[PDB]
């Protein structure tokens, strides 16, 4: 019984206790509010491809 | 020295900037009422928006701009019935010719506005005497184009019409406005045919005169 005196708590049950959640990266944060404020540059700037300004103030030709 | 498309395109680009007061665009309209500007619409455009879009008034940049908009000839009738706002906010604060140019700018464009024409009747019939007769007719223009009956400005119009000697054009605007009103009291048509002595200046006024006398079918003078 010298399997009794180990420790009964597996090294799989330390490193799924220890290492619970996968953890988020701090470039996560940075590639997905660039790639929203893209849409927030493309809709609302004056110099875009695709402004909004026309399509909400028309004109007045 | 003398280049006016520098200045069209340095007004351009005055009221092409995102934080344009009103004051910026009641002298670029007026600018662009004396440099008689017809050709480009587009700037016009840019000046109407920016007119629409402006929220602080007083009473002279509401009056300058109203002006603008008649003598320039331009129309755009959500932009100007939507300067009824600074119109009948500022009401007891527009100088009696101030009163006149924005009744007569308001009422020639069209605006269905009867809160202005009513409380523009009650201070023509308030203050008449203290009234030039110009600012007379321009009131009865507007109050006749804007669609309200009114007898009584055109009765109290008439009585000073009776009393004070106006001018050519004065007269051709009242005879307008009264032929809009459909009238045709001799008293005051006779009245204002004697003001029709000098020559007219304005060969628009004699048009509209005739006009007016053709409408109400009066006499050939």
């Amino acid at each position: 019984d010298r399997v009794l005196s180990l420790p009964a708590v597996s090294k799989n049950q330390v490193l799924e206790n220890v290492f619970h959640t996968a953890p988020k990266a701090p470039v996560e944060h940075l590639e997905k509010m660039v790639s929203a404020n893209s849409k927030v540059y493309d809709a609302l700037n004056l110099q875009s491809k695709r402004v909004l300004i026309w399509q909400v103030k028309p004109a007045l030709f | 020295e003398n280049d006016v498309p520098a200045i069209l395109k340095e007004i351009d680009s005055l009221v092409s900037r995102e934080a344009v007061s009103a004051k910026e665009v009641s002298d670029a309209a007026v600018a662009l009422t004396y440099l008689q500007v017809k050709a480009n619409r587009r700037l016009w455009g840019k000046v109407l928006e920016k007119a629409g879009a402006a929220q602080d008034y007083d009473a002279a940049s509401l009056t300058n701009l109203l002006w603008a908009i008649n003598t320039g000839g331009v129309e755009h009738f959500k932009t100007v019935a939507e300067l009824a706002g600074p119109a009948v906010s500022l009401l007891p604060s527009l100088s009696p010719v101030q009163l006149s140019i924005v009744v007569e700018a308001l009422g020639g464009a069209g605006v269905k506005n009867y809160e202005l024409y009513n409380k523009a009747s009650a201070v023509v019939v308030s203050k008449i005497g203290e009234f030039k007769p110009a600012e007379i007719a321009r009131v009865l223009y507007g109050v006749a184009f804007g669609g309200v009956n009114d007898v009584a400005l055109a009765k109290a119009a008439g009585k000073v019409f009776a009393s004070t000697e106006v001018d050519s054009r004065t007269a051709a605007q009242a005879l307008y406005a009264l032929a809009k009103l459909g009238r045709a009291d001799k008293a005051t048509v006779d009245a204002l045919l004697k003001s029709f002595k000098k020559g007219t200046e304005s060969a628009s006024d004699a048009a509209a005169a005739s006009f007016a006398l053709g409408s109400l079918s009066f006499k050939a003078e």
